[PDB]
């Protein structure tokens, strides 16, 4: 009951799968043949980690997960790599053209040829479920496939699964590690489209985990894979409620009430700590108020913006390890008055959860293996202001049609365009709306 | 009850039509696309067979 | 997975399309046999790019040389890895086409264009997912440049939803092969602004400029000027195959560059001709272009920056920041983030560190206005018209040819005035 599936979509979000479900396999001691020596019940059971895995006859612990990309190079290396075995090769699909950074490419040309036997792939796994409770996709927006095939498949999936539960993973586009001049595009007409098909979106900006790791691991150029591995530490402090159980634990749907006040006003601001190396984390133990005061210096935020300067809407701590409620309250009413201001609709308290498991790291990793480790999920107006920055280069490209051609070129048409960056600038004027008080 | 069965339906409707509306008319711009460039191209055949009966006519 | 089929068409074609096998294959490590004696995996991952796999793990050329007469090829196939090529590949003729654009692209060049056809079709029927296509041809020729853009467009009739690039060879006066050179160059790029998606300008005055005062080679050859293009090319065509995620196919480079259809023409750049510093900046000077023209006198619409060899990461990203903020003029407003920059552990042949440059530069139209120049300066008195109006031509596709490319650089300044506010 309660099955949770993963949806990989194109090169990072198949990289971020790769991290996350390493990391998933750690914390419930699956090994990388999925086998899982203190699972006692075979086959099958309703455990809290069996809402993102499956069992097999043989003992063979399953993610419930679909990788698709268009091209096969990225999940190739999941067919060859260390859990290989840990994959069905029905859940790994893939194509041989890619999108080229074309969300055209993504949503019509090349996605329309695949995009049949990815919704059958995943009713396989729908089968399997007693109590489907929603979809998690992974994907970027600066992408063609994580853009293009990424919003045909939420629109399907609203079609085939109706208002069930879908929530995103959106990779936010970075120049330091761009790869495309169209991201700004691609990302614009994706949020467009899936806006409407999506129930809450965690936008992970590229360029805060890349300085995080830079100020913070003191790595002088991270990669991908310094980045996903800090990513997959957020997505597994999210996940961690659905997937492990106790009595200060606190649903994720719960957290969802008080994160979502709009149907358009989705998108929680996520900061983690604590980020620290093994060298500065040797012989200096973070306590519970020192991870949470963390939580407000904006420097180790997922999407680089100033709540300072919004209005709160929901504030959400989500703990993991040696973490009591006594602490916790201790901690936050030292922060309610050092530090935040809500909108007058909405009350000013903190929902709290903690898990018990503690924290885990990968091997040959950056990160320290804590003790407690906090994620906190906010919905501040300030995140508009990644919004912002990207319809600004959505507008000085667009005015000289700069690179429209290649989508036209596709079946697109300048009207997608407008209509999309449309939205976006009702989606700024929402976000002003709600932070502005009542009369 | 029957307002929330509709509510959805009506939803699963308007995005199965829309998604085949934004299907079809993509299909029928990129054929386009591609029509014109042929026919573009099989001008220049035909310009190219009137300048080789031009030299044999000299 | 991703295969490119390689063509190269007439004299210079088939001289820099040779040079260019022979560059790539030592760093692919195959020998003149088609055997691999590499000694990094990273050789082969990306080797089905430009080669197919034969019996005996042979490694054969994915190449189809075109020539209207024999006497180019025939030094091919007796020079170093001629017996790479595949033998059923080389499809010449004999009539010729005497540096007549019309000959190649009308008369002599569509008697054979079928049999060339043929084998394009050959090779892309056994291609797992093609590309597209790239073409070595000068410009100023006759076969190169007629039969040139004649295949071009033959091939985009079959072949619509792929990636046609050439690497184009420009004439200069200082390299002079005969007169109605500004005729030939005039009339094909008429044709690859409609028929193409990119371009690299090889400009010969470039090369000769670069081997007289940055190489001191008083009388340079047309070998001299091919060792430029060689590195040039080499450079330009890593990302597609190292393994990388930048500009990694001929699809996505196109993306990146091409703002707008007929703007797809490249200025291209090689640095050194050594600290990571240098090598950026010689890598952004006019005197290390490929093209003869200064990039200063122009606007970047993009940019697509490549490093070989093993160096700080963090250092390029900071020097390529560097040269972007302290020339911020020279790149237009309009596009953010138009410069993008790959790295490549694998050094070319001879060198502990390289840079190529590929550039969008709207300075470009220094090279098309000289070309109009010495257009204008035959057409206005109808000189050496009969060789092309006595293969069926009229002067009305003369005006034409003219009048497209005047538009072209109209357009490159019309973009280069642009502002965001
Ligand atoms: N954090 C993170 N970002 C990534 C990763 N891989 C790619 N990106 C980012 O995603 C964007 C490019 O999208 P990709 O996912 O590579 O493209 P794609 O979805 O495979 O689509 P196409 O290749 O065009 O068909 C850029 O912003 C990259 O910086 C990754 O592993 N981790
Ligand atoms: N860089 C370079 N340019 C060449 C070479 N051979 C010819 N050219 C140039 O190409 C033009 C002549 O074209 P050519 O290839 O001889 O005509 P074609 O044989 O009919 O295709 C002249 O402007 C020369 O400058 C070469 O090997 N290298
Ligand atoms: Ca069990
Ligand atoms: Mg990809
Ligand atoms: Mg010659």
């Amino acid at each position: 009951m309660r099955e949770c599936i993963s949806i990989h979509v194109g090169q990072a979000g198949v990289q971020i799968g790769n991290a996350c479900w390493e990391l998933y396999c750690l914390e419930h001691g699956i090994q990388p043949d999925g086998q899982m020596p203190s699972d006692k019940t075979i086959g099958g059971g309703d455990d809290s980690f069996n809402t993102f895995f499956s069992e097999t006859g043989a003992g063979k612990h399953v993610p419930r997960a679909v990788f698709v990309d268009l091209e096969p190079t990225v999940i190739d290396e999941v067919r060859t790599g260390t859990y290989r075995q840990l994959f069905h090769p029905e859940q790994l699909i893939t194509g041989k053209e890619d999108a080229a950074n074309n969300y055209a490419r993504g949503h019509y040309t090349i996605g329309k040829e695949i995009i049949d036997l990815v919704l059958d792939r995943i009713r396989k796994l729908a089968d399997q479920c007693t109590g489907l409770q929603g979809f998690l996709v992974f994907h970027s927006f600066g992408g063609g496939t994580g853009s293009g095939f990424t919003s045909l498949l939420m629109e399907r999936l609203s079609v085939d699964y109706g208002k069930k539960s879908k929530l995103e993973f959106s990779i936010y586009p970075a120049p330091q590690v761009s790869t495309a001049v169209v991201e700004p595009y691609n990302s614009i007409l994706t949020t467009h489209t899936t806006l409407e098909h999506s129930d809450c979106a965690f936008m992970v900006d590229n360029e805060a985990i890349y300085d995080i790791c830079r100020r913070n691991l003191d790595i002088e150029r991270p990669t991908y894979t310094n980045l996903n591995r800090l990513i997959s530490q957020i997505v597994s402090s999210i996940t961690a409620s659905l997937r492990f159980d106790g009595a200060l634990n606190v649903d994720l749907t719960e957290f969802q009430t008080n994160l979502v006040p709009y149907p358009r006003i989705h998108f929680p601001l996520a900061t983690y700590a604590p980020v620290i190396s093994a060298e500065k984390a040797y012989h200096e133990q973070l306590s519970v108020a020192e991870i949470t005061n963390a939580c407000f210096e904006p420097a180790n935020q997922m999407v680089k913006c100033d709540p300072r300067h919004g209005k709160y809407m929901a504030c959400c701590l989500l703990y993991r390890g040696d973490v009591v409620p006594k602490d916790v309250n201790a901690a936050i009413a030292t922060i309610k008055t050092k530090r935040i201001q809500f909108v007058d609709w909405c009350p000013t308290g903190f929902k709290v959860g903690i898990n018990y498991q503690p924290p885990t790291v990968v091997p040959g990793g950056d990160l320290a293996k804590v003790q407690r480790a906090v994620c906190m999920l906010s919905n501040t107006t300030a995140i508009a202001e990644a919004w912002a920055r990207l319809d600004h280069k959505f507008d000085l490209m667009y005015a000289k049609r700069a690179f429209v051609h290649w989508y036209v070129g596709e079946g697109m048409e300048e009207g997608e365009f407008s209509e999309a960056r449309e939205d976006m600038a009702a989606l700024e004027k929402d976000y002003e709306e709600v932070g502005v008080d009542s009369v | 009850i029957q307002k929330a069965i509709e509510e959805n339906n009506n939803f699963i409707k308007m995005a199965k039509e829309k998604l085949a509306q934004k299907m079809e008319s993509n299909k029928e711009n990129r054929e386009a696309h591609l029509a014109a460039m042929l026919e573009r191209l099989q001008e220049k055949d035909k310009h190219a067979e009137e300048v080789r009966k031009n030299k044999e006519l000299k | 997975m991703r295969e490119i089929v390689h063509i190269q068409a007439g004299q210079c074609g088939n001289q820099i399309g040779a040079k260019f096998w022979e560059v790539i294959s030592d760093e692919h490590g195959i020998d003149p046999t088609g055997s691999y004696h590499g000694d990094s995996d990273l050789q082969l991952e990306r080797i089905n790019v430009y080669y197919n796999e034969a019996t005996g793990n042979k490694y054969v050329p994915r190449a189809i040389l075109v020539d209207l007469e024999p006497g180019t090829m025939d030094s091919v196939r007796s020079g170093p890895f001629g017996q790479i090529f595949r033998p059923d590949n080389f499809v010449f003729g004999q009539s010729g086409a005497g540096n007549n654009w019309a000959k190649g692209h009308y008369t002599e060049g569509a008697e054979l264009v079928d049999s060339v056809l043929d084998v394009v079709r050959k090779e892309s029927e056994s291609c797992d997912c093609l590309q597209g296509f790239q073409l070595t041809h000068s410009l100023g020729g006759g076969t190169g440049s007629g039969m040139g853009t004649l295949l071009i467009s033959k091939i985009r009739e079959e072949y619509p939803d792929r990636i046609m690039n050439t690497f184009s060879v420009m004439p200069s006066p200082k390299v002079s092969d005969t007169v109605v050179e500004p005729y030939n160059a005039t009339l094909s790029v008429h044709q690859l602004v409609e028929n193409t998606d990119e371009t690299y300008c090889i400009d010969n005055e470039a090369l000769y400029d670069i081997c007289f005062r940055t190489l001191k080679l008083t009388t340079p050859t047309y070998g001299d000027l091919n060792h430029l293009v060689s590195a040039t090319m080499s450079g330009v065509t890593t990302c597609l195959r190292f393994p990388g995620q930048l500009n990694a196919d001929l699809r996505k480079l196109a993306v990146n560059m091409v703002p707008f259809p007929r703007l797809h023409f490249f200025m291209p750049g090689f640095a050194p001709l050594l600290t990571v510093p240098e090598l950026t900046q010689q890598m952004f000077d006019s005197k290390n272009m490929m093209a003869a023209c200064d990039p200063r006198h122009g606007r970047y619409l993009t940019v697509a920056a490549i490093f070989r060899g093993r160096m700080s990461m963090k250092e390029v990203d900071e020097q390529m920041l560097n040269v972007q903020n302290k020339n911020s003029s020279y790149f237009v407003e309009w596009i953010p983030n138009n410069v993008k920059t790959a790295v490549c552990d694998i050094p070319p042949r001879g060198l502990k560190m390289s840079a190529t440059f590929i550039g969008n530069s709207t300075a470009i139209q220094e090279l098309f206005k000289r070309i109009s120049e010495q257009f204008t300066a035959m057409f206005r008195r109808k000189a050496f018209l009969h060789w092309y109006t006595g293969e069926g031509m009229d002067e009305m596709e003369f005006t034409e040819a003219e009048s497209n490319m005047n538009d072209l650089v109209s357009e490159y300044q019309q973009y280069q005035d642009a502002t965001a506010d």
